[PDB]
């Protein structure tokens, strides 16, 4: 989620903000600081865990040639999830 | 050897006032001659077979604007290649840039043999392959 | 295409040419701004064998200079045979 | 080999002599530049810039050097006389709006690295 | 020899209404001056042996258009100008002495590429 | 004096005996390609990147570890030298992650560059890929195993230069996979140097993770002062930023090795 | 030049369409030309009639390539991408009606006795004082000379296409309009057969070390997510040597005198641009001429100085 | 030809080509350092500074090699070499529909002599090579600077000289002008090493030292 | 094969030499000259009624760049900077870092739109489509400084235009 600084003005997805002391904060006075509103971080952190039955499972990122390169996830680890390491989603094999 | 009016001339060459570098560009600056370091990341070799010759690294500062690195220095990416260190120090000595160059490094040559690993009563035996 | 029979008389007239069949204005005779979707072929070297890349590595078949002369009775010859001379062209020589 | 061949010179006094030809030119034109380009500066003070670059090259002992300067500057004077340069190009010569840089070690020590 | 043309077709070619004889006093003139070069001189035996060749060429053949189209040198305008042109030349290699040994070998790696 | 004569591509070179067909190679200024070989480590000879032909010899040998023979030419870069080449790669490549844009050693990688240089532009690889658990080995070295193309250089500088017999292989075939078996931190002040030598961006630097690619980065060679050996290092950087140590070869002093407070 | 530095070949359906889209360009520059010459003369509506055929012809580029004037599409291989279905039909509406612009042109211009009081006799050069300054193309075919780069010493398909070389008599701007119009036409007449011969395949040498491969390739296959990658980073690497390349552009002879040294970066890249050498005679074909007469003789070498600047 | 990404060799042109580097070389032994015919079948005749005007005026008048056109002529920088300065002549023969290639080499001090007496066309290359790399044209009828700016001090196109320059433009208001400054760059230029560790092409390895 | 332009020699006869002399006297030519300027005065024209009206464009076309995501609101940027490498003009500065979640992505990713030339290449280099030319052409701005994108500048373009960007690609990714 997008939160406030101290000083009021809006923390990026980065973690940018100048502190109170700054004069760079001059350049968004009569203005805005564009910041979007949609971090990626707490929306892959939505989406559920695939409870796929196999040890190994591939993840393109959907839509076939218009996600990622094609790579494969080991799912061995029960305390762990296997995440894709381009789009984020989330495997692990059934109730263990 | 040849009619073309040869004229004596001395031996230091200096082109300094005939490249139309400003005068800070030249005392000032320190040339490095040198045969790059192997990127130890790789066991490639073809990197390190020319000499360089780059210049003293200036000050770079962040860019109010966008916080991206500045510089005055205009010689900070000139980066010049030579074929053997006399020629890199030829060019330097020619346009007036100080210089200090070191010895190219090569690896020494080493003795592997495949047969120590299974030694009778060597420590180069291995424990494990 | 709207015109009427009057004005494309008058500007065929003017033009002296028949310009209703040449419009420079498109119509519906362009292709659909929607179109099928393609299925491009593959190039010859989409082979699962007889295929090595050393038998197909044009970079690597590039050699250095041939010299054929360093410092370090024949007849005469020219760079290549002489050029053809020109012959007229059969669908229109004089413009 | 053991010797080079010439650019015009012979010889160092045969460089001098050309050199001061071109000195003359430089000289002479000074007043009709000032006039000409309507510079807001003396005519003492465009003689005084043309001996203060011609100082700077006092060093070259090489007569090929001082013959490519010489040259170089016969360019130069072209490019004035035939009004190639615009005004902003002469005064290209007078740093009017660049600071004075320091030249002592202290000031230099405070204001950055630079040797 | 033909109808005369009216043209060549090239801007500034003239029409050579005599291009035997033209052709003729050209060839003779290259062939007197190659006779100051040395024997020896390639120069000297390959241009006698084309020059020779296209004079006997212009002897056998006496209409304009067989003996452009045995010359394979364009119109026998062209011709007549490139005789010239080796006239020209022959003139120049008199002076210059190509057939002497090479002036200077290169430096040790002046040709090396890549460096 | 002893020095016999043996041939590379018909140069002839004078060799002291035991003399590996890599090293013969190697003084006509010829890398042979390879990947489990290293000079300072011990002959492995596992990943058959250096299989080259020997002239009139049917069949192919190690470069890394086979020692010359007098009278032998060696055939750099002969088909079945070139043949050799690019079936090991495709075989090294074929359960190879797709992890080029993600893994922190592209642009510097050795298996991206052999790939381009020695074997084939395309795949013939129709199955699904391997895949293996990570190993968490301690807080400098992060172990992406799937990309590990079992080399065993990491478990032959542990070995013999750190001295600590901790990593090893476990299994066999294809899913043999390099590790510690059990779950073991990698403490040694020498345990970045399995960094460098990894081939592959299978053992990669924590620190500098994610966070520069190789062609960016300005090189300054240097001396580290961490401690009194004086050991030559190369510091990398990017606009105006120091991005990572890595060791610069010095034979007299730190060969190719640095401490992990130097790293 | 970099594909005969790369001993590689583009393929032939690349090699068509690369034809095809030099002549659509052909087409392009000499519209320009002419009409930015007869505009500075003072013919100012040919100008815009022929600007509605050089919007559409941009139409053509940016549908193959994205960009109206910069398309970045011919490559070192071949082509970028291949040509959208119905770009072939649209080209071959387009060409069937340009001969009546052409033609359109031609009744404001070309018999007009104050557009020939303006260009004929002006800005006459001889054929050999052609070829001592440098001079190529419509420059050196105003003045007679039957040279055309594409006939002499052909480069792609242009051996296997059917045209005319238009050749002057006079060296002067009238011919030289003559030469271009007639240019046009004969680039009409290849750009038909460049739609009737189109052949079937790929479009980029299949050859992943110098082209990169396809995506769905690349996000599937090892080899080519590597040959990607390194394509993309360090680009592919020249083999050592120089070249010189020259092609008939519509300017004249375009040429490259590219360096390699080895590496992935060209050494030296000297460009050879026709408007630099017949810049250079202005001052010679303006000799004896009034000033009016030198706007013509500008246009009559058409000039832009990107390339004569560099 | 089972090989359709191959470039394919024509041996004929080279044959050709090898035959006229040959005749070129015996007649003019004075000034022929070397010739040579690329694998793309292109020939280039290396020659002493000397023979500029003697070999190009051959070229260009003997009935054999009528090389009427000067396509080009540029230079290349090569600073370890003590002539760093490589002067390159691309000539074509409309007559035979060849081309060829002329090279010779100088330094920052020795004048090249200047080819405008051969080709008309080379006045205006001889000028932007003593513009770009500071090469002087001896005997040359007008030379100055063609594409740097009016008083441009350096070669822009010598290897040691920085991309950006040593300049900066501006407009100043108070002394009512464009003026020229020290170059500062707000984000510099993003030096790239992108060559690999591992040799490409074993066909052009030099030998080791 | 050639062909003369200008190769003809009139007629001399009494009929060819009277039609010249009119055609001198009475200006026919220039008539002919009005006539095809009459005639173009009574053909529709070619203006189209802009803004209303917009010239037609492909989805090929390279406008304003973006930043994508997946359908999960996940960016597709990895960070692995080769569209900046491979980017002509260097338009392009990135620096990454491990994300508190571990992903690797970009903590900065701007693209100087004045240093950019719109070449397309960077969306050609990227193994993920995260980087793309849009379609958007109308959008100059009054200051030099809006045209100096941020990541999130970038961001918001992707969430802006990402519904035609989608369509886009769908139509031309296989060609690619
Ligand atoms: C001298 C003038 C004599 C009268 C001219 C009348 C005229 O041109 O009528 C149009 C009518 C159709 O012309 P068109 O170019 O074939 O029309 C193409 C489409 O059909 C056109 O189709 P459309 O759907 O566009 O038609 C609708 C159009 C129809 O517009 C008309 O009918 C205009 C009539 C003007 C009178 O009306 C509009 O668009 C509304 C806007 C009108 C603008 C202003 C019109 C003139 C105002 C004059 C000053 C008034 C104070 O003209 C003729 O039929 C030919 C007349 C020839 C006269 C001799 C040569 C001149
Ligand atoms: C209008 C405002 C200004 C606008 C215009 C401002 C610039 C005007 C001048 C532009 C040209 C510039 O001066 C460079 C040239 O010409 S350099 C000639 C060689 N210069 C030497 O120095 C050679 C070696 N020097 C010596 O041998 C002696 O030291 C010396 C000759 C100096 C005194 O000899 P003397 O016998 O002691
Ligand atoms: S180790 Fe090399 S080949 Fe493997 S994913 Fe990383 S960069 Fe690519
Ligand atoms: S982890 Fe790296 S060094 Fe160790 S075996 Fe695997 S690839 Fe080789
Ligand atoms: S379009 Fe081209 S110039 Fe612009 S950012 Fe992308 S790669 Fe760089
Ligand atoms: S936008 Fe694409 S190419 Fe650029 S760094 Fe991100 S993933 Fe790589
Ligand atoms: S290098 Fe010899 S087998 Fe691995
Ligand atoms: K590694
Ligand atoms: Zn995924």
């Amino acid at each position: 989620g997008v939160r406030t600084s101290p000083t009021g003005e809006k923390v990026t997805h980065t973690g940018q903000a100048y502190d109170d002391g700054d004069y760079r904060r001059v350049r968004f006075s009569d203005r805005q600081k564009e910041v979007n509103e949609n971090f990626a971080i707490d929306l892959i952190a939505e989406q559920p865990v695939s409870e796929v039955g196999s040890r190994v499972i591939s993840c393109d990122g959907g839509g076939g040639a218009l996600g990622h390169p094609r790579v494969y996830i080991n799912l061995d680890k029960e305390t762990k999830t296997g995440t894709c390491g381009y789009c984020g989603l989330q495997f692990r094999q059934p109730h263990h | 050897t040849q009619d073309t009016q040869l004229i004596a001339v001395d031996e230091k060459l200096d082109i300094t006032t005939l490249t139309g570098v400003p005068e800070e560009h030249i005392k000032t600056r320190k040339v490095r001659i040198f045969v790059p370091a192997r990127n130890n990341m790789q066991s490639g070799v073809n990197n390190t077979k020319k000499w360089k010759m780059e210049f003293d690294t200036r000050e770079r500062w962040e860019n109010p604007l966008m916080g991206w690195s500045s510089t005055a220095d205009p010689l900070s990416n000139l980066v010049l290649t030579f074929s053997t260190k006399e020629d890199a120090v030829a060019f330097a000595e020619k346009n007036g840039w100080s210089f200090d160059v070191e010895e190219r490094k090569v690896p020494k040559p080493k003795s592997k043999s495949y047969g120590a690993n299974f030694s009778w009563n060597k420590r180069t035996r291995v424990s494990t392959k | 295409a709207s015109a009427t029979r009057v004005i494309q008389l008058l500007r065929n007239w003017a033009s002296g040419r028949d310009l209703q069949a040449k419009l420079q204005l498109r119509y519906q005779e362009i292709s659909k701004r929607t179109q099928p979707p393609p299925k491009l072929p593959v190039g010859p070297s989409h082979k699962l064998s007889n295929n090595y890349y050393c038998t197909r590595d044009g970079r690597r078949e590039a050699m250095p200079p041939s010299i054929v002369m360093s410092s370090q009775e024949k007849k005469a010859v020219t760079p290549a045979p002489p050029i053809k001379r020109w012959e007229l062209s059969k669908d229109q020589p004089y413009l | 080999g053991t010797s080079v061949k010439p650019i015009f010179s012979r010889d160092m006094n045969e460089a001098k002599r050309r050199v001061r030809e071109l000195y003359r030119a430089w000289y002479r034109e000074v007043p009709n530049t000032v006039h000409l380009f309507q510079l807001d500066i003396s005519v003492k003070q465009g003689r005084d810039k043309v001996r203060e670059m011609f100082m700077k090259n006092a060093h070259v002992t090489d007569p090929r050097v001082v013959d490519l300067l010489v040259i170089k500057g016969k360019m130069e004077l072209e490019e004035t006389i035939n009004v190639w340069k615009q005004r902003t190009h002469i005064m290209r010569f007078f740093h009017e709006t660049e600071a004075p840089r320091p030249t002592d070690f202290l000031s230099k020590f405070y204001v950055g690295h630079d040797p | 020899a033909g109808l005369l043309k009216k043209t060549t077709g090239l801007v500034g070619l003239a029409v050579c209404e005599t291009p035997h004889e033209r052709l003729k006093i050209l060839y003779t003139k290259i062939l007197d001056v190659l006779g100051q070069i040395p024997k020896n001189a390639a120069y000297r035996k390959y241009t006698e042996q084309i020059t020779n060749e296209k004079l006997g060429m212009v002897k056998a053949e006496p209409d304009v258009k067989k003996l452009e189209e045995q010359l394979q040198g364009g119109q026998i305008e062209e011709v007549i100008l490139q005789a010239e042109n080796e006239l020209s030349l022959a003139r120049k290699m008199l002076r210059w002495k190509p057939w002497e040994p090479l002036v200077e070998e290169p430096p040790a790696n002046q040709w090396k590429w890549p460096i | 004096s002893n020095l016999i004569e043996v041939f590379v591509d018909g140069q002839s070179v004078m060799v002291e005996p035991g003399t590996t067909v890599l090293q013969a190679c190697e003084k006509v200024g010829m890398q042979i390609p390879r990947f489990c070989y290293h000079e300072r480590l011990s002959v492995a000879g596992n990943c058959r990147m250096c299989l080259v032909e020997i002239e009139k010899a049917p069949k192919v040998v190690a470069a890394c570890a086979m020692p010359v023979m007098k009278g032998w030419n060696i055939l750099t870069n002969s088909e079945k030298s070139k043949k050799a080449r690019e079936g090991v790669m495709e075989f090294l490549l074929a359960n190879h992650p797709l992890d080029c844009p993600i893994c922190d050693q592209g642009g510097e990688c050795d298996l991206q560059d052999q790939s381009m240089m020695f074997g084939s532009d395309r795949s013939r690889f129709l199955e699904g890929k391997r895949a293996v658990e990570d190993k968490n080995i301690g807080p400098l070295v992060k172990t992406i195993m799937t990309r590990c193309i079992q080399c065993t250089r990491c478990i032959r500088f542990a070995s013999e230069i750190a001295g600590v017999d901790d990593l090893g292989t476990t299994g066999r075939g294809n899913d043999m996979q390099v590790g510690t078996y059990i779950e073991k931190m990698f403490m040694s002040e020498l345990s970045g140097n399995i960094i460098d030598i990894c081939p592959v961006g299978a053992l990669t630097s924590k620190p500098y993770a994610f966070t520069a690619r190789p062609w960016e980065t300005r090189k300054t060679e240097s001396i580290d002062v961490m401690d009194a050996v004086g050991s030559n290092i190369v510091v990398s950087t990017r606009t105006g930023e120091v991005m990572r140590i890595l060791p610069r070869m010095h034979e007299d002093i730190n060969e190719e090795w640095i401490s992990d407070k130097t790293r | 030049a970099v594909e005969k530095l790369l001993n590689i070949q583009p393929p032939p359906r690349a090699q068509w369409i690369r034809v095809l889209f030099g002549e659509i360009t052909r087409l392009l520059n000499h519209i320009m030309a002419v009409t930015t010459h007869a505009l500075d003369i003072g013919a100012m509506t040919p100008f815009f009639w022929m600007f509605e055929e050089r919007e559409k012809m941009f139409e053509f580029y940016e549908r193959v390539s994205g960009a109206r004037m910069h398309a970045a599409y011919i490559r070192p291989g071949g082509v970028h991408q291949d040509l959208p279905l119905g770009l072939l039909d649209d080209i071959y509406e387009f060409s069937k009606n340009f001969s009546f612009r052409i033609d359109e042109l031609e009744e404001m211009l070309t018999n007009n006795r104050i557009w020939r009081n303006r260009t004929v006799d002006i800005g006459v050069v001889t054929a050999e004082d052609a070829l001592n300054y440098g001079f190529s193309g419509v420059m050196l075919r105003g003045s007679g000379i039957q040279w055309d780069l594409r006939k002499t010493q052909p480069y792609d398909v242009y051996d296997q296409v059917e045209f005319d070389v238009p050749i002057g008599s006079r060296g002067d701007c009238y011919d030289r309009y003559l030469c271009r119009v007639e240019e046009m036409r004969q680039s009409l007449r290849i750009i038909s057969q460049c739609l009737n011969k189109m052949p079937p395949g790929e479009i980029k040498v299949d050859d992943a070390k110098v082209s990169p491969p396809k995506r769905a390739e690349m996000k599937t296959s090892m080899e080519s997510l590597i040959h990607h990658f390194k394509l993309y980073t360090e680009g592919y690497q020249v083999p050592p040597g120089a070249t010189y390349t020259a092609i008939e552009a519509p300017k004249g002879e375009f040429g490259v005198y590219l360096v390699s040294d080895g590496s992935s970066r060209p050494y030296r890249c000297k460009i050879k641009a026709p408007g630099f050498a017949h810049l250079a005679g202005l001052d010679k074909m303006s000799k004896g001429h009034m000033l009016a007469d030198v706007v013509a003789i500008i246009g009559t070498q058409d000039i832009v100085f990107g390339e004569v600047d560099r | 030809d089972t090989r359709p990404t191959i470039r394919p060799r024509n041996d004929v042109v080279h044959k050709q080509l090898s035959a006229f580097g040959q005749y070129v070389a015996e007649i003019l032994p004075k000034y022929v350092q070397q010739v040579q015919v690329s694998c793309f079948n292109e020939l280039e005749i290396f020659i002493h500074p000397d023979g500029v005007i003697p070999v190009l005026t051959f070229l260009r008048d003997h009935t054999n090699a009528q090389f009427k056109s000067l396509a080009d002529l540029t230079a290349v920088d090569v600073p370890t070499r003590q002539n760093r300065f490589e002067i390159v002549y691309n000539l074509l023969s409309l007559r035979f529909n060849s081309r060829i290639r002329v090279k010779t080499y100088t330094d920052e001090l020795t004048p090249i002599e200047s080819s405008v007496t051969v080709y008309k066309a080379a006045n205006w290359y001889e000028r932007e090579i003593w513009d770009m790399f500071g090469v002087f044209f001896a005997n040359h009828p007008d030379l100055r600077r063609i594409l740097t700016d009016y008083g441009f001090e350096g070669h822009p196109f010598r290897k040691d000289f920085p991309l950006s320059g040593y300049v900066e433009l501006r407009y100043d208001d108070e002394v009512k002008r464009v003026v020229a400054e020290p170059v500062e760059l707000a984000q510099e230029f993003r030096k790239f090493d992108l060559n690999s560790p591992w040799e490409a092409f074993p066909a052009y390895r030099q030998p080791p030292e | 094969t050639y062909k003369f332009v200008n190769m003809r020699e009139p007629s001399m006869d009494m009929k060819s030499v009277t039609d010249r002399a009119a055609q001198t006297l009475l200006w026919t030519e220039l008539v002919r000259g009005l006539g095809m300027t009459l005639s173009y005065l009574f053909r529709e024209p070619a203006t189209i009624n802009y803004p209303f009206e917009k010239g037609p464009l492909s989805p090929r076309f390279r406008g304003e760049h973006a930043l994508r995501r997946y359908p999960s609101g996940e960016e597709r940027c990895i960070a692995c900077k080769l569209c900046e490498a491979v980017c002509p003009a260097q338009a392009i500065t990135i620096e990454a870092e491990p994300r508190a979640d571990g992903s690797r992505r970009t903590t900065r990713y701007d693209i100087d739109m004045t240093k950019c030339i719109y070449c397309g290449f960077c969306q050609e280099a990227c193994p993920v489509d995260a980087i793309v030319e849009g379609p958007n052409f109308e959008f100059s701005t009054e200051t030099h400084e809006e045209l100096l994108y941020n990541k999130e500048k970038l961001l918001n373009n992707g969430d802006k235009w990402e519904a035609e960007i989608a369509a886009n690609i769908q139509a031309d990714y296989l060609y690619r």
